[PDB]
């Protein structure tokens, strides 16, 4: 309910390690496939 | 005929993407056929 935000910029993203990551059980990406993710680059990225 | 986890069998399916979807087997988007999937615990599931 308390839900936290962080956000996250100014930097290079390597999330194929998320991705190639046996440890996560659904890894659903809506909009993007999983792979090829490393090509994106965003304004902001928030994590919750 | 596969020797798959049971969380797995989802993934033998047309547009899935996952560990055994990926590197082990691909169905074709236009596959045309049946995936039948039963559990086989007595035949091959040992202790230890």
């Amino acid at each position: 309910y308390a839900w936290n935000r962080k956000r996250i910029s100014n930097c290079v993203a390597d999330y194929s390690v998320l991705y190639n990551s046996a440890s996560f059980s659904t890894f659903k990406c809506y909009g993007v496939s999983p792979t090829k993710l490393n090509d994106l680059c965003f304004t902001n990225v928030y994590a919750d | 005929s596969f020797v798959i986890r049971g969380d797995e069998v989802r993934q033998i399916a047309p547009g899935q993407t996952g560990k055994i979807a990926d590197y082990n087997y691909k169905l074709p988007d236009d596959f045309t056929g049946c995936v039948i999937a039963w559990n086989s615990n007595n035949l091959d599931s040992k202790v230890g």
